[PDB]
């Protein structure tokens, strides 16, 4: 149950967004990028992908060649809707590009309030020389990315992405570069 | 005249190799009564508070000095004449509780000794108030209040010449303390506990008697419909049943003119007294004297190498008494040429490789005895 | 989540009692000893510390010089007041004396229904020669106990204590004993 | 929370029942044997000891001297009363024999839905050469069993038994033997 | 799930506060230090920063150079608001500043009751030689908070801090010095 | 008189000062070892004293009969001399007091022993003195520190 | 327990070898002053009758371990500043008279020793009450009254 204890390590993430308008319509979902590039999804987004530029993380968005673990999570934000008055649920389906052909690589549970978290790994490695890359020309490739659900917009404001840069994490990258300015930080509590 | 003699020989620490008299402070004559009931305290008082002020031989030391590490030893001269012997024991253990108890399965227990009221000249007991190791300073017992005492449980059937209250000298000795633990991993060698479980008010002519008794062990024991945890019991469980060889400790604190011989050790607590030839179980006994009278016992895995239970239920059996144990028999035609009863101790101090295992998640009901 | 497996070890007790009244008042809580000794706490209790005698435990009560590991635990008890006709929460505080001064020790979660338990540990060891005990006026000292919380009695009825007999468990005790009696077990299913 | 993953090992059970009428009265609890021969409760029982003939299990129940781990279980069955249209409580308290008297060795808590498991393991040992037995008379002794409550009949329908065969299980047996045919599955989806 | 059994080691704090007025306004948030010195967040605050001085932690509070394990925590107070009658979301963020500029170094979970905790650990390291320090002038700095939420003051009443002063602390300090008098305990169970 | 028992700083007025020769000194309870003063003559050599130093019990209040009772060490000051040490072990207290205390802290009920002094010659000054005796602590004889103190405070005046 | 020890460890006789502190068991301030009469007298008291009662390190031998034979030492720790120094003399020679003397040219000269009230730290004077020998039981000087003493002469003009 709840002895939580002894937690630890350190953690820095990615953007944040959320589960949209009132005006607003039929159960949609938010489908991005998990780790570089192009980061949005399809369709009725207007979520507004609040990029933000961390550390290891633009690392990532500029990772080319790309191999070092990472403990990927998520978590939400809803409001004042009485833990009676809610349903909040998801299922996470990270895979390599998806569609209706594909097959995603994994899924995640939860199904309650607004914080509720998620937080594990994905063995990365790569097919040239051991380390791999966005769909890139050379044999064939896929990549990183995350179906994180939308069954009920009325339940959940925010989304959360992180991201950790582990120490197995035989990097490269520098990959031909446009925009890397800033949007950081609006703190209203 | 001058000189930094702050140093010199005047840092007064000595753990003191005073002549055990060189040594002696003590002054106060522990009392003896005939009119009494059993279990006759004859005082429970303190270890500095005892007294305060006491001139004798190692004298500033109780409370300068510093620290020694020897054993507060004793040596109370007593006797009266030759017609029936008795038991004594001292109280020592720990601090205190609140409005706490006064027996010989109470206080004494944490430490200590047996003796009889007219046996040949004195008994001794070397008191190391602290178990956790040895050395000391003033304070230990004090501000960890523990008190002492003086008392029999069988006495002198024969009650005799007036209230000889005798004298209790102690300080110390330079012996090598021995600091008493026991091992949780239960089975071992060796047992530290000591377990009171003696005498047996045995009337004259020939009752043809063998008042058996188990050995059962565990926690302590009762009072009207009340208990009592101690240290020879509780920790000397956890476990369920208990497997090994310790020995009693029996004595005559009866007499050199009452006698009667009881054997001593495992049959079955599941047979009334009355067997055809009840001297029929693996043999070991009484034969007392006018001057032999202090004995002990031995029983080990030759013998049961198989468990009996370090605990029961009010409410357990013996027409269907599970385990062996030592539920004595005379023999002899019990005596006395006058007006008395026998009696037989029994104790628990060291074993012979214990086996403790299990556990017991709980009840009581502590056995009378 | 759930995936409750693989539980343990040997387990003992202490007593048990409960929040109180009805008739009854305002928000309390059961500020009781956690070891030996005087075990009930202060004000109106009328809880009833229906005292057991446990194996280890009136150990625990009758052993002055105490070294060794425990494994303290609480759980909680109510009735047919809906999860949602419900509010049941706690939070341990245990310490060594308790007051307008102390600042305890420590401290512990919960909030829900009624079978709310909690099961950790507290290092014993001690002073002179490495062991302790009740305010012995050796230097000086403060005991073992625990503020089992009471901010709702129409909430919950009982309150659990429970034992630990560990193996770094190098005692002593045989302190002067007053009444070890018994008030064993009344079983109404 | 539910990061529920990698499970494991292998389970045998014992048999399955339930808590009661609709007429029925007031608060009970299932009081029966933790693992062999006489396997049922007292009083208004009629909660019908659905006895099953498990393999390690009769192996149980047909287990005189008995050495060897075991990581028993429990979990329950209810109804479509609404998460909110629910409190379904209980806390184990397994011991040796139960009684007026006694002072059940263990406890474990609950207090919500259904399906509501407990998973873990009675060290076993006994005296006589290590290994024990059901009050066989020498010397003494008592035997597993658990309490599994009912403190509410319309919240809980079943309760589920399971026993775990481990490697430190030094057995031995063959008791005196009367019925063990089957009672093994009505299967009612 | 609830398999909450052998919890353990030792626990220090700091101070103790709580979410808000009634009169009160729209969703805030407290922002205070997390380690030392100004120890309290902006706007409005009148949560009463109810300092205590901890042993590990003024020892915190007056540690210059600051090298050594921690494992912070949080956990929460409320009321008798029927877990329906509930709702109380949080969401950890700490980190080295906070501003409408910086990213937090962490975040956290939780959205449900009152006693709702959290327990983790901050690598703490340094520069010059390893170690460092609030901001001071040398090459520069940082230093450590934690944004503890309010998404709902009349959700939650209290707000708790604690410190864990581990083993791989090599500390130092004795910084300039103003009041450490006192401010203990009020018990009021 | 005076204790010994060391923790986190010191008061001024119902106000407080943690340092660094007295908490992370301590978050252990009680403390156990040799350590050692530094007393030194800030007072004169026109006006002397010599006061013992060490580990009696400070539950003695200064009348005692003869107060020289206890393993001594001491003054005897100097127009020359004046700083002085000082060293008290394990032979001497081999056992544990508090690196703490609680405003409601006992003397009629005071545990363990300190260095809590008496004089001994006649106080002098041939004019309108008054004297004095310092007090510190650098390196001890191998220290034993365990144990924790959840919290108080209540800063000893002194 | 049982044990003659009659003789054991118990008869004590011992002569004392206690550090001089294990040995010190003395308890009274020397007396002091300025508004004097040149000889002084900080005292006289006596051997045995000197006080009876004094809680200290040797202790009960003073009437119990029966004969030592060393020299019964004394160290007074005194002082005062700078200014000025003076004389002073303890008195210790043989029973009595009638109404006597007390001076440095009578109460000493038996065995003594000479100092001064304000010299580095301390003066030394060892009094073996018997001069006949050595060896020494209760009485000698007692029962044989004698009494002892301290004083100036000189003085430390500066008062």
């Amino acid at each position: 149950g709840p002895v939580c204890a002894e937690a630890s390590d350190v953690y820095s993430p990615c953007m944040i967004a959320s589960t949209p308008p009132a005006p607003f319509s039929d159960v949609t979902a938010v489908t991005f990028d998990l780790i570089n590039g192009k980061i949005t999804p399809v369709g009725d987004d207007n979520w507004n992908t609040h990029i933000y530029n961390p550390p290891i993380m633009n690392v990532l968005r500029t990772a080319a060649w790309k191999s070092g673990t990472i403990h990927v999570q998520l978590n939400v934000r809803g409001a004042g809707v009485k833990r009676a008055d809610w349903d909040g649920q998801v299922f996470v389906y990270l895979r390599q590009s998806m569609n209706p052909e594909s097959y995603d690589a994994r899924t995640f549970v939860i199904s309650q309030p607004g914080s509720a978290m998620l937080n594990f790994s994905f063995d990365i490695i790569g097919p040239n020389s051991g380390f791999e890359f966005a769909e890139s020309p050379w044999a064939n490739q896929t990549t990183w990315y995350l179906e994180c659900v939308a069954t009920n917009p009325r339940q959940i404001q925010q989304f959360e992405v992180n991201m950790r840069f582990d120490p197995n994490f035989r990097v490269a990258g520098n990959i031909l570069m446009p925009p890397f300015p800033l949007s950081t930080e609006t703190p209203p509590l | 005249m001058e000189q930094n003699l702050f140093a010199l020989s005047l840092d007064d620490t000595s753990s003191v190799r005073g002549s055990l008299l060189d040594t002696k402070f003590a002054q106060t004559r522990v009392l003896l009564s005939k009119a009494m009931a059993g279990g006759d305290v004859l005082l429970d008082e303190y270890l500095y508070d005892v007294v305060n002020g006491q001139d004798f031989r190692a004298t500033v030391a109780f409370l300068r000095t510093h620290v020694i590490t020897g054993k507060i030893k004793v040596t109370a001269t007593t006797n009266i004449s030759d017609n029936s012997g008795c038991c004594l024991m001292l109280a020592i253990n720990s601090g205190v509780r609140g409005k706490y108890s006064t027996d010989v399965y109470t206080i004494c227990s944490q430490d200590s000794m047996t003796w009889n009221p007219g046996c040949k000249k004195n008994f001794s007991f070397t008191f190391n108030p602290n178990p956790c190791g040895d050395s000391w300073s003033a304070e230990m017992i004090s501000r960890s209040r523990v008190r002492m005492t003086v008392i029999c449980v069988s006495g002198w059937t024969l009650s005799p010449t007036t209230d000889v209250i005798a004298k209790l000298d102690w300080s110390i000795v330079n012996e090598k303390c021995e600091p008493t633990i026991y091992h949780l991993a239960d089975c071992q060698n060796w047992l530290p506990l000591n377990r009171w479980m003696g005498k047996l008010t045995f009337p004259q002519g020939v009752t043809s008697e063998v008042r058996r008794m188990p050995l059962s062990i565990g926690g302590g024991a009762g009072a009207t419909q009340a208990f009592l945890a101690n240290m020879p019991n509780s920790w000397i469980s956890m476990w369920r049943y208990f497997r090994g060889e310790l020995h009693f400790e029996v004595t005559k604190m009866s007499s050199p003119y009452i006698k009667a011989t009881v054997t001593f050790l495992i049959a079955f607590g599941n047979l009334s007294d009355a067997f055809g030839f009840y001297e029929s179980f693996p043999h070991r006994i009484v034969q007392f004297a006018e001057v032999e009278e202090k004995c002990t016992l031995v029983f080990s895995q030759q013998e049961f190498v198989t468990a009996w239970s370090t605990q029961v239920n009010p409410r357990t059996t013996l027409e269907a008494d599970g385990c062996p144990y030592l539920y004595a028999i005379i023999h002899d035609s019990t005596t006395g040429t006058i007006s008395g009863d026998f009696n037989l101790g029994v104790k628990l101090v060291g074993i012979k490789d214990f086996c403790g295992i299990g556990s017991n998640p709980g009840i009581d009901g502590s056995r009378l005895l």
